[PDB]
RNA sequence: ACCAAAGCUAGCUCAACAUACUAAACAAAUACAAAAAUACACCAAAAUAAAAUAAAACAUUCACCUAACAUUAAAGUAUAGGAGAUAGAAAUUUUUAUCCUGACGCUAUAGAGAUAGUACCGUAAGGGAAAGAUGAAAGAAUAAAAUAAAAGUAAAAAAAAGCAAAGAUUACCCCUUCUACCUUUUGCAUAAUGGUUUAACCAGAAAAAAUCUAACAAAGAGAACUUUAGCUAGAUACCCCGAAACCAGACGAGCUACCCAUGAGCAGUUUAAAAGAACCAACUCAUCUAUGUGGCAAAAUAGUGAGAAGACUUGUAGGUAGAGGUGAAAAGCCUAACGAGCCUGGUGAUAGCUGGUUGUCCGAGAAAGAAUUUUAGUUCAACCUUAAAAAUACCCCAAAAACCCUAAAUUCCAAUGUAUUUUUAAGAGAUAGUCUAAAAAGGUACAGCUUUUUAGAAACGGAUACAACCUUGACUAGAGAGUAAAAUCUUAAUACU
RNA sequence: GUUUACCAAAAACAUCACCUCUAGCAUUACUAGUAUUAGAGGCAAUGCCUGCCCAGUGACACCAGUUUAACGGCCGCGGUAUUCUGACCGUGCAAAGGUAGCAUAAUCACUUGUUCUCCAAAUAAGGACUUGUAUGAAUGGCCACACGAGGGUUUUACUGUCUCUUACUUCCAAUCAGUGAAAUUAACCUUCCCGUGAAGAGGCGGGAAUAAAAAAAUAAGACGAGAAGACCCUAUGGAGCUUUAAUUAACUAUUCCAAAAGUUAAACAACUAACUUAACAUGGACUAGCAAUUUCGGUUGGGGUGACCUCGGAGUACAAAAAACCCUCCGAGUGAUUUUAAUCUAGACAAACCAGUCAAAAUAACCAUAACAUCACUUAUUGAUCCAAAAUUUUGAUCAACGGAACAAGUUACCCUAGGGAUAACAGCGCAAUCCUGUUCUAGAGUUCCUAUCGACAAUAGGGUUUACGACCUCGAUGUUGGAUCAGGACACCCAAAUGGUGCAACCGCUAUUAAAGGUUCGUUUGUUCAACGAUUAAAGUCCUACGUGAUCUGAGUUCAGACCGGAGCAAUCCAGGUCGGUUUCUAUCUAUUAUAAAUUUCUCCCAGUACGAAAGGACAAGAGAAAUGGGACCAACCU
């Protein structure tokens, strides 16, 4: 312990004090760098490299649709909504080396992402979920062992409405008109003939969409599922049916 | 009391790098309060009186004949009122510049 | 051989469960001055906790702090703050019965304070102990049985000379060689600190980052997270005693200060007089001196003094209470310490200040640049330690670095002799300095003086003694050997006829 | 009469008396009172008195104005009577300019003012003089009776206080018997000297000494025991007290607005407002009282006072850099001007950090390949975070203690705690400026003549008394002035002895050498050491010893708590200022120590009124005696 002092006895001062003089971390001027940082929206990337190696391992299948939580069962990405994460982000690392053919729903992506997606003949859709709704997806199981039943799932906010509106993007709300056009105005870009998603034997996994209120494929806001009998539960009920299905 | 504030800190005036080393362009070759060094060739001067390198290479000091620029009035007098033989002298630093200028590549055989 | 020594029990501690939570005992007596059968009333009540402390001061602030809501997470996040110290949510999430209750808890200085809230100490509130050891049987005491080991003594006083020993020696001394130990310091044999001695007690605690070992690995974790080799687990860490104080609430006026009630004393002499007159007892004070100074006494004894019908002395019962009371102000007195009582609690207050800090052996190893209500301290550098990566590291010849005059010398660098240096990751101590030689400044061209710069040193050898001068790359054993520095310094002389 | 129970009994307090202020009144104080009363105070009976000031600060009057027996104040410079003075004159400033009295005082210093009285002699006491430029009139001024365990002085008397001690009793004491404590204690096998050394040694070095043990005595040392120094400083440690410190509540009174209860007109002019308020009593303000919380920046050759605290240039720091001082010297806290001086980025300087510095290429601006604002020694002309104002992009600190606490002063001798010999006062040590001794040199003084006696300007060396300087030992204590007692030592000799020189005739002297066995008085005043004075002496030495000696004494003085006076301060308090008063413990463990002698000096009488001298004067040696002191003894008488 040394010597008298304060030391010897213990009671040096604490952490960032600096013996008087004003000290290193106060001295320097506020700005915002971690300002509002709780309120960012966070989104998990995941490159088509680490999307091409799951389907090759068959981790992911490609042949049902790809969604969150064929990812997450996969355990190919990680997903926290505690930490504002609002999805996966879909990067182009390995666009040049990336053959599978896929239907996958992401929360956001990158031209060269969807171009490198679109020239093996699959299709790509970005969708947006709210925390809940995230938190819901993710991790089935333990929601449906809550023994509530299947909430709405929200809309985007007012920033992010512009995003999801435009074909450019593949939103889910974009008006499906805008589509084949901007999907071959991608092609004219990277200079790939764009294939006919129409005469393919799988088209019918291909189109499929989810409902912009819907959580799943093929459940629907306001069910129960009883796990126990294998059963579900749907509302008769009038109000509760306009309700979840408004 | 009679004197005070005598205190100040050395100004660390100098010569940063001194006869035969190697210098990248940009480098501070030396620092002054009056001129002691000139600048030579390849070698910038500061509006605070410092001396910098403007090339990579080699520096070398030197001594030289002194003809002030013409619109110095001081300098002139200065060069005007000597003895017909007598010429000024003074000390300069160069950088001797090392790499060439650039190369020639083989970019396509058409 | 005395004094002594040794037991293993009494009980305790921490949890679990549990019904549910003021035990036991009540014949009489108990809230008259508790323990006293019996007479016309009264009876009752509430107001935010504060401060010590942290912020290195202190003024807003300062978790916990005698108010049920647990657990896994969200999260030390949003937020709140002299926007400082610090403080700090929620939405939203998770939680499967009952039995398997005991102990890597203590064993008489421990564990409860406890054989006991007793003795004892306080007027009171309150404080609060110590203590036990035979055996199956003591309805086996001319008694039988296993330690005889602490300091202290006895058996047995001492015989020149010296930190009490060590080398030794036929031999105890005599000889030779060594300036107790801790702490504290620039430096201690110091005549600086502490200790009579013995036994028993008596003081380093935390896992953010890191390192080490291992699992599995683009993933890992028995949910919640983290991830561009990571993740998970384990192992490695940060003392003890001490103020004057401050705040709250109790208890104190049987001492003493001043009051209120109610009693009691004041003889003789002098005076028309009981006149804050006079002399002088009882009585009350406490002047001066000598004793006494662990005393007869935590304020007395002997003599000597001052008042002695008064603003006098004094008994009994009652009152005023600490931010207060009382005061013919001495800041006096308020239960032997009153510039503001005492006790309990806040409390393990807080101390940059002093003291202390417990096995062995080995590897390396530190004297100060900068800020600072700072110079008794910290936090950064520079050094250094432990790991780890590298590649140059000192040494360094020319050449080279200013203008009037200017020294010893610096800077910078090949070769060459060596093996060091730099980065990376961890980490503290230290930052109150002495003398010697040199260059200077101040002073008295004084200091064992003071302030900087370069160098050195801090022997178990030498300078008799010795910190700093000189010799000397500190290992173990030997009844070998060679060397080093080193031990008395010289002169002391004036005839001129 | 009262007071600090336990260091102060007093000049402090109270007090009769005299004065100010505040109140017009009812069931718990005052008070069962009613202004001839009752509270809050001042001052101190009596007597003579109580002068001038309302500018400041208070308090009344909520502003004017009034108040000093409220806090408090009460001055100069120049010129004048033949001369010192200054009735007079000039002029400045003030709210008034200290009046009467008293006065070297309990009154800053000068001060032991001057003079008279008292004493043989007085820094004492008393009486006068008195500018006290710092007295002074109810924070009272002057006389006075009586009184006082108050503080000073004289006379008588008395005495063991003293010269100068003595005898004897008792208690203690020592021995025998019984019982049986305390502080204390590293271990001790516990000598002396000189040296040394954390600077004062039983323990180190060099020497000396030395059978072992009790018992009784003394106190020089064990920096002896006691109490973590009360002095001093430090601590971002306390507390008490005072305020003109900074922040401000509650409470107590004031004033006001609102609340609450009301009341009036049906208002006025031409063709809604205003006013009211018994006691309670709420919310928000105001002014005071009484208070609450908190603080005393640092550096400093100890603190305090003074000075300083940031930035730059030169020296210190001679040639790369850096480099201190309460070191030596200059500066800065900005001007002036127009050339109004952009964006972005390689690489560097500097550097603990924060901050600072340069700068190529590339863009854009402009001649259409157009980026250093300039001058004043150019170097310095400056300030972080937060927070406030601005709205687009900025601005704001003698934050000058200049790395900056958002906002805090005094004082403590009533003090407390923690520490410090890291830092002062005492003593030691270092040093030797100052001090003291010698020698060296002679210009000069000495009528003439340097050195009989001196000796400027200077020189060399020593001593270690003084005042400092330094801060090295001691702050878990090294108790401090002068006396008393006992003295140990030096010699730099005051006396006694032996001599040299004289501007030595003799007697005196003045010098110098040698010698340390023995001596070196009694009184008046001062606390005093010094010093003055009276009387003497053979002489009344200079010093060292922790300014010897407090476990032997003293306590007058300094240095605690009380109190006055002058002064400073708004006050609390304070002054190397006076004055009165004020607790001085220790049973001895260790060292050390505890009786041989073998004189010393004066003065008489002779020598002789000789030697010597003009005379006045007047010896040495030799020789006889007496005393005194000191050492050692003793009672026949005297005396006790
Ligand atoms: N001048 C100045 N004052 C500041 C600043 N920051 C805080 N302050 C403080 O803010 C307060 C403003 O109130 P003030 O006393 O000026 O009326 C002051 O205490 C002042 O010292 C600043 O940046 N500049
Ligand atoms: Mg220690
Ligand atoms: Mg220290
Ligand atoms: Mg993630
Ligand atoms: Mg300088
Ligand atoms: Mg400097
Ligand atoms: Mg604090
Ligand atoms: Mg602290
Ligand atoms: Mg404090
Ligand atoms: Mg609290
Ligand atoms: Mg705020
Ligand atoms: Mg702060
Ligand atoms: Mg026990
Ligand atoms: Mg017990
Ligand atoms: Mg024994
Ligand atoms: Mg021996
Ligand atoms: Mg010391
Ligand atoms: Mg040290
Ligand atoms: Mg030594
Ligand atoms: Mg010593
Ligand atoms: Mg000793
Ligand atoms: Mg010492
Ligand atoms: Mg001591
Ligand atoms: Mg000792
Ligand atoms: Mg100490
Ligand atoms: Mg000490
Ligand atoms: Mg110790
Ligand atoms: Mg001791
Ligand atoms: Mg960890
Ligand atoms: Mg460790
Ligand atoms: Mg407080
Ligand atoms: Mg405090
Ligand atoms: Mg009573
Ligand atoms: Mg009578
Ligand atoms: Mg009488
Ligand atoms: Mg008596
Ligand atoms: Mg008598
Ligand atoms: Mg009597
Ligand atoms: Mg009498
Ligand atoms: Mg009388
Ligand atoms: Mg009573
Ligand atoms: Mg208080
Ligand atoms: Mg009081
Ligand atoms: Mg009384
Ligand atoms: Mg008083
Ligand atoms: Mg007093
Ligand atoms: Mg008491
Ligand atoms: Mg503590
Ligand atoms: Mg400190
Ligand atoms: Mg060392
Ligand atoms: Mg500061
Ligand atoms: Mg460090
Ligand atoms: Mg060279
Ligand atoms: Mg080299
Ligand atoms: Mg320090
Ligand atoms: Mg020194
Ligand atoms: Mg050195
Ligand atoms: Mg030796
Ligand atoms: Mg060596
Ligand atoms: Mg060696
Ligand atoms: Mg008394
Ligand atoms: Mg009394
Ligand atoms: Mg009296
Ligand atoms: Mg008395
Ligand atoms: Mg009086
Ligand atoms: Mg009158
Ligand atoms: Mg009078
Ligand atoms: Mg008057
Ligand atoms: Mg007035
Ligand atoms: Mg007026
Ligand atoms: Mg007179
Ligand atoms: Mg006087
Ligand atoms: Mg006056
Ligand atoms: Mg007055
Ligand atoms: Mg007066
Ligand atoms: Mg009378
Ligand atoms: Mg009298
Ligand atoms: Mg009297
Ligand atoms: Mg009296
Ligand atoms: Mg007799
Ligand atoms: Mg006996
Ligand atoms: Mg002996
Ligand atoms: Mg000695
Ligand atoms: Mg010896
Ligand atoms: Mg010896
Ligand atoms: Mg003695
Ligand atoms: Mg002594
Ligand atoms: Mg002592
Ligand atoms: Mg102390
Ligand atoms: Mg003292
Ligand atoms: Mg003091
Ligand atoms: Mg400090
Ligand atoms: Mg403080
Ligand atoms: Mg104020
Ligand atoms: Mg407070
Ligand atoms: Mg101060
Ligand atoms: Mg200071
Ligand atoms: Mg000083
Ligand atoms: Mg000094
Ligand atoms: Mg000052
Ligand atoms: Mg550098
Ligand atoms: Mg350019
Ligand atoms: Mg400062
Ligand atoms: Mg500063
Ligand atoms: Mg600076
Ligand atoms: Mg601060
Ligand atoms: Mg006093
Ligand atoms: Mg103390
Ligand atoms: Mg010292
Ligand atoms: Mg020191
Ligand atoms: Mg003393
Ligand atoms: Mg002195
Ligand atoms: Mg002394
Ligand atoms: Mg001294
Ligand atoms: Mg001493
Ligand atoms: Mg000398
Ligand atoms: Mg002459
Ligand atoms: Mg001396
Ligand atoms: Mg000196
Ligand atoms: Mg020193
Ligand atoms: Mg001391
Ligand atoms: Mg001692
Ligand atoms: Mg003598
Ligand atoms: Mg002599
Ligand atoms: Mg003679
Ligand atoms: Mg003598
Ligand atoms: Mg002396
Ligand atoms: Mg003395
Ligand atoms: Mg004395
Ligand atoms: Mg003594
Ligand atoms: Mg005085
Ligand atoms: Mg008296
Ligand atoms: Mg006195
Ligand atoms: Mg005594
Ligand atoms: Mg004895
Ligand atoms: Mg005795
Ligand atoms: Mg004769
Ligand atoms: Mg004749
Ligand atoms: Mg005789």
């Amino acid at each position: 312990r040394g010597h008298k002092g304060e030391r010897q006895r213990g009671t040096r001062p604490r952490l960032g004090f600096e013996g008087g003089q004003t000290p290193f971390y106060l001295r320097i001027p506020k700005y915002g760098f971690n300002e509002g940082h709780s309120f960012r929206h966070q989104y998990q990337p995941l490159s088509l490299n680490r999307l091409q190696y799951l389907i090759d391992l068959g981790r992911v299948d490609p042949t049902q649709p790809i969604d969150l939580t064929q990812l997450v069962n996969g355990r190919g990405v990680t997903i926290q909504p505690s930490k504002r994460d609002y999805g996966v982000q879909l990067v182009e690392e390995g666009a040049d080396t990336f053959k599978a053919k896929v239907n996958i729903e992401v929360q956001m992506a990158s031209e060269l992402a969807i171009a490198a997606i679109e020239k093996n003949g699959g299709v790509v859709t970005t969708a947006f979920y709210d925390p809940r709704s995230l938190e819901i997806l993710c991790k089935p199981v333990p929601f449906f062992l809550r023994g509530q039943p299947i909430p709405k799932r929200m809309l985007p906010p007012e920033a992010l409405v512009p995003y999801y509106t435009d074909a450019k993007n593949r939103g889910y709300l974009a008006d499906p008109a805008r589509f084949p056009e901007a999907r071959l105005e991608l092609a004219r870009k990277y200079g790939y003939v764009l294939p006919d998603i129409t005469k393919d034997e799988l088209f019918k996994m291909l189109s499929t969409r989810k409902d912009p209120r819907q959580i799943f494929f093929g459940l629907a806001p306001g069910w129960v599922v009883n796990m126990a009998d294998k059963k579900i539960l749907k509302p008769t009920d009038e109000n509760l049916l306009k309700y979840y299905s408004s | 009391s009679k004197n005070l504030g005598g205190k100040s800190p050395g100004k660390r005036f100098g010569i940063k790098k001194m006869e035969g080393h190697y210098v990248h362009a940009g480098n501070i070759l030396a620092t002054q309060r009056h001129f002691r060094w000139h600048p030579g060739a390849h070698v910038g001067l500061g509006k605070n009186k410092c001396l910098y390198a403007l090339e990579e290479g080699v520096v070398r000091y030197t001594k030289e004949v002194y003809v002030p620029n013409p619109s110095n009035s001081e300098a002139v007098d200065l060069v005007t009122r000597l003895p017909q033989g007598a010429v000024l002298y003074k000390t300069f630093v160069h950088v001797v510049p090392a790499k060439p200028e650039g190369t020639f590549k083989l970019v396509a055989m058409l």
